[PDB]
């Protein structure tokens, strides 16, 4: 029985590759041929902010465009003001091996996790003038590759094992599990309206979910290995992801294929992380080069190049209201762009 | 959070004497410390400050030269110690507690204060206004000089004293209120002209108002405003 | 003309001293600890070269006789004393940090910072000047009312205790050290009872030693004959301490190009001019 | 700059002192990544999903990590600045021998670890010697060139031991010392050790290892090489 | 044995979608970008005076 069921999902298979080909009848290369280009853009460093002593592995952006945070290798924590390069918090952690980190949306939790298998969510704003661990959250067999606020009381996480989760933090206990992928899941990008969100993982593909329902959606692959970054438009119809193999892809959704590719020839490391610009039109990738990379997305050709690292970058981040660019590496200074 | 205050008593001119104030339930270290009195029947008058770490002291003209400040961390106490007194000395004494970091409240909690007995002008105009249950209540102050800053903030600060209680935190920089405060208290303005409204005022709210800045030392008060049944 | 000729000893001292300067500060994989201390030596051998030898070359061209404005010349004398004193002891100060970090190479690594560089740097210097400033303290006079040439020398009459023990603290006493240093420190590498790495080390360990010991001691032993032999000719004692003390005086020349060319990085660092 | 920001100021600079004091004091241990196939005894090799293991040898400490399932790339990126990687293998069986040189070509020529070296432990050689003794299994029977492979004439034996023990001891060792010499040049260098289930003394061998690698770095960062 | 009935109902489950032609997908994209082109500080650089940083 089981022959059949392998010819029939090879039937269903061959059945969407030709349900997605009967709908292309036009490329994006050739629709905005016709288009002005951007030119080129360059961008100066503006603030360097140091006192990290080891590898900065992951930075999350503030609400109010004006603060941020930062983990490092070493164990600490730092809340940065970015205006004045002041220390306002500085956090000691438990563990010394950290992936992630992210910022709640009300501006009163922060949140952590690494290769303990266990999401740590700190609360900033409380009596006796003190940063206390709030919550553990605990039930991952592998370790965490990154996490999302969804309120000050819902947390989406995507672990080691094959795996996503919605943590309730109040309770304490996973409410939806979401389970897909073959290989490791890496990056995860929720979605303006707070009701879908994208997961990329290890098997040279991506999914998307349903935060209420629990069922995936949509999965695309076009990749020719494992996937490392993934970002959102702020559109909502659309994604792009970063691979190993030197090349970044835009996804659309209704379409459900692939749209445009961003590669070059002179490019041969992996691409870290991603990030979009306020309209979309500006997509930021950083590489293994020690350098980053500003491409068209409506014309897939480069149109800035930011060099002011001398180790592997690791973290990229656009602020909300698109004023400035924060991005962190190896050397463990983390630097704006303007 | 718990200050406690120790240290009174009659004292003869030209004397000397040392006031404690002890802390228990936050982080002492953390925190620069205030001193402040009151006169028997008048305002609040600011009279020293310390920082977090001793790095900065700041004494008021009155008494520079005569008082001394001093901090013991692992003990969590904090010491004014007074020479040469006179008979303008005596008042009631607070201890506060202030932090300042990128959103922070100082002046946030106060202490029951100890009795002892031997530039910018604030003006509040009004005095005393009589109010009833369930009336908005709009308050006034002055200031001589523009208290908004190049970065965007107005340095000003509400307080609130009970009968027989010590002031507290109202509103922060003239715009922001203080947790565990009701939304019937709000604040405006611009530079030099500030007002603190009351909408469907209750009972507990009598007692008397008090706008202080925050831009440069020496820190002062306004007159008072009260407000009866 | 031997003007030309001596010019081509110059450009090249100044050139590889600030080429040095330019590799450290720009490249960022050159900026630890023991680099530090090679900048205090790098830039005691360039004022060498830069206020040091272009005078000597005018008291050469002219006549022998003082040419510069007569109030200059008590001062060049303790300057020349102070750069000299600072390299020889710079030289002696790495020896030993590298005995240490042989000997015993987990603590070298752990009390390594940037506070050890300045205690380092402040010892030596300090030393280099308690040597030198008793020169203008007893200063040169002149018999003459209008000094067509003071004869800008130190002499055996005058400065002769100071020609013994200021040898003695300057020379004489770093030596003793880098020779109980470098037989105790090929031993230790010789614990191995193409070619390895403590083979290649062990020649370039031979390479700076002779080097330092080939440049230094003619002006030393000469200047000791002179103060202590009462029979030897003092003419022809003389024309001797003038072509050995321009052997000591190229040394700063050779310093930034063998303590610094033995690293792949400070080469490819020089490539394209940094 | 208002009085707030003043006072800001004076907290970040504390804050920075304190950060500067913990990592001067964070820095005088060295670390070592424990890492084995399975069926090794690497929990036992010190007697004294992250595993941490304190020890101290002549006043300098020594911090281990063990993490615990196929594909480790991901996470080992972290450990690209220890001291050294401990690679436990078991010599006692040989049908499972292939796997662990095919994992030690894997871990020694990975990209993230072209610069730390590899402490080899070679553990289970009584089992060895009681299998070899027996004459129930032969090597030759997974691997064909035991069978013509010269004797170490060269070099000298253990005090004490049967000739057949040597040679299939010393086949062993070179099947790892060659596969390490493959790649890596002078880079990184193995250490190779023989250790049994039960050794008072392992601690001393990490510690000299440590030490010559810490001699290496020094040498190439005195400018002498 | 049994997880190919899951995958096959999964894919049956992706293969009733939906789906619009490419060049309507990419033109909506377009008209968002350029709708929003005046209020992107990074494509087009701001005065020094509005500049926070
Ligand atoms: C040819 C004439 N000159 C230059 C005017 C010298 O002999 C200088 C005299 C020196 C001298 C004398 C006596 C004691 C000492 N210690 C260290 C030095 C020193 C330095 C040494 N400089 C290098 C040369």
């Amino acid at each position: 029985e089981l022959d059949q069921l392998r010819q029939e999902a090879e039937q269903l298979k061959n059945q969407i590759r030709d349900a997605r080909k009967a709908c292309a009848d036009a490329t994006l290369s050739q629709i905005t041929n016709n288009i002005d280009p951007v030119g080129r853009i360059q961008m100066r460093t503006r603030r360097t902010l140091r006192g990290h002593l080891a590898k900065i592995y992951a930075m999350h952006w503030g609400t109010d465009s004006r603060l941020l945070v930062s983990a490092s290798q070493d164990g600490k924590l730092i809340i940065w003001d970015s205006y004045t390069t002041n220390k306002v918090h500085a956090i000691p952690l438990r563990s010394s091996w950290v992936m992630t980190c992210a910022y709640a949306p009300s501006g009163n939790y922060v949140a952590c996790g690494g290769l303990d298998n266990i999401c740590s969510i700190y609360n900033l704003k409380t009596r006796e003038g003190n940063v206390r661990v709030s919550r553990e959250l605990a039930g991952h067999t592998g370790y965490l590759s990154c996490c999302r606020f969804l309120d000050d009381n819902q947390i989406v996480t995507s672990s080691g094992d094959t795996t996503c989760a919605l943590w309730d933090i109040e309770t304490g206990q996973q409410t939806t599990t979401f389970t897909g992928h073959t290989g490791d899941v890496m990056s995860l990008s929720l979605a303006p309206d707070t009701r879908l969100f994208v997961s990329g993982a290890c098997d040279a593909s991506a999914k998307l979910w349903d935060v209420r329902e629990g069922m995936c959606r949509q999965t695309f692959t076009g990749h020719e290995s494992d996937i490392n970054a993934i970002c959102f438009f702020p559109n909502g119809n659309a994604f792009a992801t970063g691979s190993d193999d030197a090349t970044c892809r835009l996804f659309d959704l209704r379409a459900d294929q692939e749209l445009m590719t961003y590669s070059h020839d002179n490019i041969i490391c992996g691409i870290t992380s991603v990030s979009f610009s306020k309209s979309g039109r500006l997509l930021l990738a950083g590489y293994d080069d020690f350098n980053c990379n500003v491409w068209d997305a409506l014309k897939a050709d480069r149109a800035g190049v930011l060099a002011g690292h001398d180790n592997r970058v690791s973290c990229l981040g656009v602020t909300d209201d698109g004023m400035a660019v924060a991005t962190g590496s190896w050397d463990s200074f983390l630097k704006i762009w303007n | 959070v718990q200050l406690v205050e120790s240290g009174g008593g009659l004292v003869q001119p030209g004397g000397s004497r040392k006031l404690s104030c002890s802390a228990s339930g936050f982080a002492f270290s953390s925190f620069g410390m205030h001193w402040v009195r009151q006169a028997p029947e008048k305002g609040l008058e600011w009279v020293a400050y310390i920082s977090s770490g001793s790095g900065t002291i700041y004494y008021a003209d009155t008494v520079k030269g005569r008082f001394t400040i001093s901090r013991d961390d692992p003990k969590n106490t904090l010491f004014l110690q007074m020479t040469s007194l006179r008979s303008e000395d005596t008042a009631m004494y607070y201890c506060v507690r202030s932090i300042y970091y990128y959103g922070s409240s100082p002046f946030d909690f106060w202490g029951q204060g100890t009795t002892l007995t031997v530039d910018i002008v604030m003006t509040q105009a009004t005095s005393s206004v009589p109010v009833t249950p369930g009336e908005s209540v709009s308050i006034s102050c002055r200031s001589s000089k523009s208290l908004l800053h190049s970065n965007g903030n107005t340095y000003l600060y509400w307080f609130l004293q009970r009968p027989g209680q010590s002031p507290q935190l109202l509103i922060y920089r003239m715009s922001n209120l203080a947790s565990g405060v009701p939304d019937r208290f709000s604040g405006s303005g611009s530079g030099t002209a500030f007002t603190l409204t009351i909408s469907r005022l209750e009972a507990e709210d009598v007692g008397v108002y008090y706008c202080m800045q925050h831009l440069e030392y020496p820190l002062t008060f306004g007159a008072g405003t009260k407000l009866e049944l | 003309w031997a003007a030309l000729l001596i010019l081509m000893v110059i450009i090249p001292t100044i050139g590889g001293n600030t080429l040095v300067i330019l590799a450290v500060s720009l490249e960022k994989k050159l900026q630890y600890a023991t680099n530090y201390f090679l900048m205090s030596l790098a830039v005691a051998d360039l004022l060498v070269g830069l206020f040091v030898m272009p005078i000597a070359l005018l008291t050469i061209m002219f006549e022998a006789m003082w040419p510069l404005p007569l109030v200059l010349c008590p001062a060049w004398l303790f300057l020349d004393v102070l750069f000299s004193t600072a390299s020889i002891w710079h030289l002696c100060a790495i020896s030993v940090d590298r005995y240490i970090a042989i000997k015993k190479p987990i603590q070298a690594n752990q009390y390594n910072s940037r506070a050890t560089a300045f205690i380092k740097i402040t010892v030596v210097w300090l030393i280099s000047i308690g040597i030198a400033i008793p020169v203008p303290i007893k200063g040169i006079e002149t018999d003459v009312d209008n000094p067509n040439n003071i004869t800008c020398v130190l002499t055996k009459e005058r400065f002769g205790d100071f020609m013994l023990f200021g040898s003695l603290a300057a020379f004489f006493t770093p030596l003793a050290i880098m020779i109980v240093t470098y037989f105790l420190t090929i031993h230790a590498l010789q614990k191995k009872a193409t070619i390895s790495n403590e083979q290649r080390a062990s020649k370039v360990l031979g390479i700076v030693f002779f080097l330092f010991l080939l440049m230094w001691c003619p002006f030393f032993i000469t200047n000791i004959t002179l103060v202590l032999c009462d029979s030897c000719n003092q003419t022809t004692l003389q024309m001797l301490l003038e072509i050995f003390v321009w052997i000591g005086y190229v040394s700063s020349g050779v310093n930034p190009l063998v303590y610094t060319l033995f690293n792949k990085t400070f080469r490819d660092a020089f490539g394209r001019y940094i | 700059v208002s009085a707030e920001d003043k006072a800001a100021a004076e907290r970040s600079k504390m804050i920075d002192k304190n950060l500067r004091e913990d990592g001067e004091k964070a820095r005088r241990t060295l670390r070592l990544l424990l890492l084995g196939a399975d069926n090794s005894g690497k929990s036992t090799i010190v007697k004294q999903g992250i595993f941490e293991t304190k020890f101290q040898v002549d006043k300098v400490n020594f911090h281990m990590f063990d993490v615990g399932r196929d594909e480790r790339r991901k996470w080992i990126q972290c450990f690209n600045d220890v001291t050294a990687i401990i690679f436990v293998v078991d010599s006692s069986d040989y049908n499972r021998l292939q796997e662990a040189l095919n994992d030690f070509k894997s871990i020694w020529n990975n990209r993230w670890l072209r610069t730390i070296s590899v402490i080899l432990f070679l553990n289970k050689q009584d089992l060895l010697a009681e299998k070899v003794l027996a004459g129930k299994s032969k090597i030759e029977d997974y691997f064909p060139e035991f069978a013509r492979y010269t004797t170490p004439e060269d070099a000298t034996p253990e005090p004490g031991e049967d000739p057949r023990v040597t040679r299939a001891k010393y086949f062993i060792r070179k099947e790892f010392v060659d596969i390490s010499t493959a790649s890596g040049d002078g880079r990184h260098i193995c250490y190779p050790h023989f250790t049994c289930a039960v050794d008072t003394e392992n601690a001393r061998r990490i510690f000299n290892d440590c030490k010559d690698i810490i001699l290496q770095m020094n040498l190439r960062e005195y400018n002498l090489v | 044995i049994a997880q190919a009935r899951k995958l096959v109902e999964q894919l049956k489950m992706e293969a009733n979608i939906d789906r619009i032609k490419v060049s309507k997908a990419a033109a909506d994209l377009m008209a968002y970008c350029e709708a929003h082109a005046k209020e992107d500080p990074l494509l087009t650089p701001v005065p020094a005076s509005e500049n926070p940083f």
